[PDB]
């Protein structure tokens, strides 16, 4: 029981550290998608108003 | 519902007599704004020709329609008003070139900004020059020594090839181009004209304080006497920063067409794409991806295609291109990152993760590669570094997931090779000193030393091999290869020095 | 005088029609008589042709009729410069907004001017001594560059700007210029009353910092021209008098958003993320003017604000390319016992090299950054395994890292009413000698509380001997 | 086309790359009077690409094995120049950028490459 | 060629509308094919129309409208994008006993991009038809056809 509790602490720390690296990579993709969505929506309203 | 050209002011001049001044070369400025100048006239003016305003600002006539001509001003918008008299130079957008530009800092139009007086130019080459074909080109065979131990053994560069330098901010993009220009002092100060390479730093998009500090460091180490500096800060107009890549390529092309080598460093490639999109957005154009025009890929592919290696019938010269790409968070699949990687023969990725841990410079072995770098390298450095690129990429993936017997041998040999190849700033090595340090780490002669003693072992082995065995170091630099007698003498000297 | 007639009035954009040959140039201030106001400034943008040029008003255009008199000043938006603007609240047009009389200035310089050339710039990057222990050793400020002050509310943003201006005027003799562009209405009144009680702005004595009003309650022309009005007063003290002035732009994100608002309303197409097309040209024209010349320098300490926590945006990546230093103020300290909350690992600078600060300063900065980075990463294992379950080398490094984090947080002179301690102004030579002696083992027997709220090597020896006896 | 119709031979057309034909026409479409389409492209994207891909097919006189290559716009298969060319090819070989960094030579995506002869 | 060898092309109408023709020919392929099948439903027979595909008809209508000097809408398309697909599918309905007793079946195929059904042309056709058949690409590669 002491060996299983000690091994569970190492698995929980590795799962928490791996989740932080995935959240940092997803935040960079969400920031680039948010800026591209604002530029694509503004280009559609500017093209229809100039024609 | 109406039309432009003749309107109010321009419609009251043709009813009387619109003569006097020559309207074929000159013209009246009808409108000015957003870096443009709608000049009324210019009938005999050709396309992409140089112009001049009344206040002294230069101009470039882009579009030539009926009754009007769109002139792109290369300076501020306050130097051109409504009703000014412009003038054409009669030629296209050219710049000064020749051997007299070595040692001075020029700008985008070729004027000197260092205060050393005029430049003794031997000609006048246009900025928009076509690249050579397949008949006046040859394969890259000359070696380009950069000075870094991690660049001359992994992805080497050659004369006539285009090696990109992608990466993020504060990773090692501008540091790799500065070390290669300062390492050419051992061949340019001698009498060998084929081994010399004239540098061509084109600082585009950089600040004003960064351009003045970089020119002072190269002059103190005897490296600014044979290097062209193209100053192009961000405080000027958008036409000056966009034309900095075309003006720097015309000055370096004179040495390749006569019988000399040249090395161009376009720092940076990301700053040149933002300046060209600003002038195109103000002229009512269609924006594609990332707010860029349709001719964004054609502007970088035309300027990089001219830096090639000529054949023996054209002079035998070559031109090397070193473009630095500034990535946003390591995004290598961007719009400006995919266009520079598809036109250059190799790239040097600079990751920001290994740059903060001490590995300077952070060169990824699994991402950076060289197309024409295998045949355009030294035979002495390639023979001592057997399978160096394949062992460096496999050691990084095994260490990230890790105690077996086979994994312990690859982890100890991979850690000593990465620390020994990491050099400091402004500390380039020759081809004879880098061949003795790379042969000890690949043969197992550095596995018995500690991890912290990797920096002390490189300085002690280079000093002992230059006084106790001078015949082996001079033979690797003159001949460039190692036979059976040279390989046996290098293994005996490294084993006796490691035990003491 | 050149007179004109108003032809169009659509919000902030007002078109004026002049005569043939007497038309104004670009970036020309146009005068307009109103009712209760003195003069309505209108900067010229471009010329549309047919004796007409579109202009952008810097105030409210309500009440203007078609055919009003528009006089031309002949030059740009001039502002009062010199020693007469110290202690007074100026605006974007160079007028006083403090109700303390007019600024009696001898000359008036325009806000639209060119920057320095390549032959008149500094060939070497010099370090700027700020007086703080955590700023002169870690992220050193460059002489003539830009420094980003990133931080939240209540971390110590207003206290860091007041202590840096007073220390530079006493050790180097340089004035300051606070240009609050894009600020709020309540933030402008609280900043002027707090500086008078500390000794920075004296109404009857001698002032040392300029006040430039620039709230967001005006139109788009007043907010975009607030950065040029504040930078013109600080640049005159370095070219005519020769002094290292310090410019403050709070905040830096308000300057990029104000420039795209006037460009989108005139007819220009947008770029990326709803930004203007001349993003690299507008930001580079005002950042290059605050450099180092042959007579003096001009430091910049703007507060860069990330858009929705994104450093790769168009307003964050454009301003970070010209910033030489960075003063990151995280929320980890503050209440932990550090005055002020200065991060020793997040605040980085490009002037922290061995070829700008020397070999002695580079070794002390690398040793303090390595000990602070190892103690922060080992905090997760000390809370789960205790403090006695370590080796001999890990126990000695953990005890020295706690005292080194509190030694760099010295008490400022303007923060004596909040902590009770006196103001300590450590120099560059005293801060490098005190950090090298603690890392070698000369102060290993001292307590951890003897270095808190202290500055220099002499203050740690007097506080340790007086704590016990 | 002349070697397969007038002579009757199995020609092999190799285009590298096929994505450059649609990208070159988008830069000159703004100066001809046409309005921009998706991602700043030309309005006649499906009409210009269909007129050139239909002529490089197999007829009764001869066959024509077309082995062209498409370029993904900044690693995106949902673009107007990549998704419009997938309906005029019998076999597709998509190359993902994630499998090329692992060590796959080449990065043949098995979950994206499809063909009509897989029966 | 496959329908003629299995005795199925004798009672099937084939509307040839390739992408190599003009934009007006591909956009009018849905209205021309619905008029020929409507003659059998109004007399006393059953018909089955197959508009393959619905994604190709939306791109052909936006190309001809953009060249006629007209303002665009969403995703560089026309204003009446949803009205063009809903009008052609509403005519294929089952008649009553007083109209002949015929019916017309509509089979519109929607070409998606990576399984995204939350697009502009994907969500417009799914909210006009009486049901949809989702064809995922995950179970098609394992062998479960269809
Ligand atoms: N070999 C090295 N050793 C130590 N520091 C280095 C080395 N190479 C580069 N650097 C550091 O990297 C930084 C790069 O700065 P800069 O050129 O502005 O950014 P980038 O390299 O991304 O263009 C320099 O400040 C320098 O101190
Ligand atoms: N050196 C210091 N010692 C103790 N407290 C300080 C110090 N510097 C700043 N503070 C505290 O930080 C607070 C800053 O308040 P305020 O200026 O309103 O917010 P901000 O600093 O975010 O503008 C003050 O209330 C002050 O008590
Ligand atoms: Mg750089």
């Amino acid at each position: 029981y002491a060996s299983e509790i000690s091994a569970r602490r190492n698995a929980m720390d590795n799962a928490s550290k791996n989740a932080g690296e995935m959240i940092n990579k997803y935040s960079i993709l969400y920031n680039r998608t948010r800026q591209a969505v604002i530029t694509n929506e503004l280009v559609d309203i500017i093209t229809g108003a100039s024609s | 519902k109406a039309a432009p050209t003749e309107v109010s002011s321009i419609l009251e001049s043709k009813i009387r007599v619109s003569d006097e001044a020559n309207l074929d070369e000159t013209g009246r400025v009808l409108s000015v704004g957003d870096g443009i100048a709608r000049v009324f006239g210019l009938n005999n003016c050709q396309a992409e020709e140089l112009v001049e305003f009344a206040s002294g600002v230069k101009g470039m006539a882009l579009n030539l329609e009926p009754g009007q001509v769109g002139i792109v001003l290369f300076g501020s918008d306050r130097e051109v008003k409504e009703g000014e008299i412009v003038k054409r130079t009669g030629k296209i957008v050219d710049v000064p070139i020749g051997p007299g530009m070595l040692g001075r800092v020029v700008d985008a139009l070729g004027n000197p900004i260092d205060g050393k007086g005029p430049i003794e130019a031997t000609g006048y080459a246009i900025a928009q020059l076509k690249a050579p074909g397949i008949l006046p080109r040859r394969s890259v065979f000359e070696p380009m020594q950069t000075g870094l131990k991690a660049v001359d053994a992994l992805v080497p560069i050659g004369r006539g090839q285009r090696e990109l330098i992608i990466g993020d901010r504060q990773t090692g993009k501008t540091a790799v181009a500065l070390d290669t220009i300062l390492n050419q002092k051992r061949w340019n100060d001698g009498n060998d004209e084929s081994k010399k390479l004239y540098c061509v730093y084109v600082a585009v998009g950089q600040k004003r304080s960064t351009v003045a500090q970089l020119v002072q460091t190269l002059e103190q180490n005897d490296a600014m006497k044979y290097s062209i500096v193209v100053a192009a800060t961000a405080s000027e107009a958008a036409p000056l920063q966009y034309l900095a890549p075309f003006t720097a390529c015309a000055i370096a092309e004179w040495f390749r067409d006569n019988g000399k080598h040249a090395l161009i460093v376009y720092d940076d490639l990301s700053k040149q794409a933002v300046a060209y999109r600003q002038l195109s957005l103000l002229l009512r154009r269609p924006p594609g991806r990332e707010a860029y025009p349709g001719d964004v890929f054609y502007l970088h592919s035309r300027l990089l295609e001219r830096a090639a290696k000529m054949s023996d019938a054209n002079g035998g010269g070559s031109l090397t291109a070193l473009p630095v790409i500034e990535t946003q968070g390591g995004d290598v699949s961007a719009y400006i990152p995919t266009n520079v990687i598809s036109i250059t023969d190799g790239q040097i990725f600079l990751e920001a993760e290994l740059f903060y841990k001490g590995i300077r410079p952070a060169i990824n072995v699994g991402l950076s590669v060289s197309r024409v770098g295998s045949a355009a390298q030294v035979k002495a450095m390639k023979q001592v570094a057997g399978s160096l690129k394949l062992f460096l990429a496999q050691y990084r993936e095994v260490a990230a997931f890790a105690l077996d017997a086979s994994t312990k041998q690859t982890l100890s040999r991979g850690e000593r090779l990465t620390q020994l190849l990491k050099q400091k700033q402004y500390s380039p090595q020759a081809s004879e000193e880098q061949v003795p340090v790379i042969y000890a780490g690949v043969n197992g002669f550095l596995d018995n030393i500690p991890i912290e003693r990797i920096p002390e072992f490189e300085e002690q082995f280079i000093a002992y091999l230059k006084a106790n065995e001078g015949d082996i170091l001079e033979a690797i630099r003159t001949k460039g290869e190692l036979s059976s007698e040279l390989l046996d003498k290098l293994k005996s000297a490294t084993e006796t020095f490691v035990a003491t | 005088p050149a007179s004109g007639k108003i032809r169009a009035v659509i919000g902030a954009v007002v078109d004026v029609q002049f005569e043939q040959g007497e038309l104004p140039a670009i970036l020309n201030a146009l005068t307009i008589d109103q009712g209760n106001n003195q003069k309505l400034v209108l900067e010229v943008a471009q010329h549309l042709g047919e004796n007409a040029v579109r202009a952008i008003a810097m105030d409210g255009t309500e009440g203007l009729v078609r055919g009003q008199t528009v006089v031309d000043t002949g030059a740009p938006i001039s502002v009062p410069v010199g020693r007469g603007t110290l202690g007074r609240i100026i605006n974007v047009v160079g007028e006083p907004i403090d109700e303390r009389g007019p600024i009696e200035c001898k000359q008036r310089n325009p806000i639209h001017a060119d920057p320095p050339s390549f032959v008149e710039q500094s060939t070497e990057a010099e370090v700027l001594e700020t007086g703080i222990k955590v700023v002169d050793l870690l992220a050193p400020y460059a002489r003539g560059g830009k420094i980003g002050l990133f931080g939240g509310a209540g971390v110590g943003k207003t206290v860091f700007i007041q202590e840096l201006i007073n220390n530079i005027a006493k050790a180097h003799g340089g004035f300051s210029v606070f240009t609050g562009v894009g600020e709020r209405t309540r933030e402008g009144n609280d900043l002027y009353r707090e500086m008078k009680e500390t000794g920075v702005i004296n109404l009857e004595g001698e002032s040392k910092v300029a006040l430039v009003f620039g709230q967001m309650n005006e139109p788009p022309g007043a907010r975009a021209r607030v950065a040029l009005t504040g930078l013109t007063i600080a640049e005159y003290f370095r070219d005519e008098e020769g002094q290292d002035v310090l410019l403050f732009v709070d905040n830096i994100f308000r300057f990029t958003q104000a420039g795209s608002e006037v460009s989108a309303l005139l007819g220009r197409i947008p770029s990326a993320v709803g930004y203007q097309p001349t993003l690299a040209t507008d930001m580079g024209l005002l950042q290059e003017r605050i450099t180092t010349t042959r007579k003096g320098s001009v430091t910049s300490v703007q507060a860069v604000y990330v858009p929705a926590d994104d450093l790769t945006d168009p307003a964050p990546a454009t301003t970070f390319a010209h910033l030489d230093a960075t003063t990151v103020l995280s929320r980890g300290i503050s209440e932990l016992g550090i005055y002020p909350a200065v991060d020793p690992l997040d605040s980085k600078s490009r002037l922290l090299d061995v070829s700008v600060v020397g070999q002695e300063h580079y070794d002390v900065a690398t040793g303090v950054q390595q000990t602070l980075q190892a103690y922060k990463s080992l905090q997760d294992i000390i809370a789960i395994l205790g403090m006695d379950e370590l080796s001999e080398q890990d126990k000695l490094t953990v005890e020295r890292a706690r005292k080194i984090q509190r030694f760099l947080s010295q008490p400022f002179a303007v923060a004596e009413v909040f902590t009770g301690i006196e103001g300590k102004l450590v120099r560059l030579k005293d801060t490098i000698a005190s950090f090298k002696a603690v890392l070698e083992g000369k102060y290993d027997h001292l307590p951890e509380n003897a270095f808190y709220m202290v500055g220099g090597i002499e203050d740690v020896v007097a506080k340790a001997e007086k704590i016990a006896a």
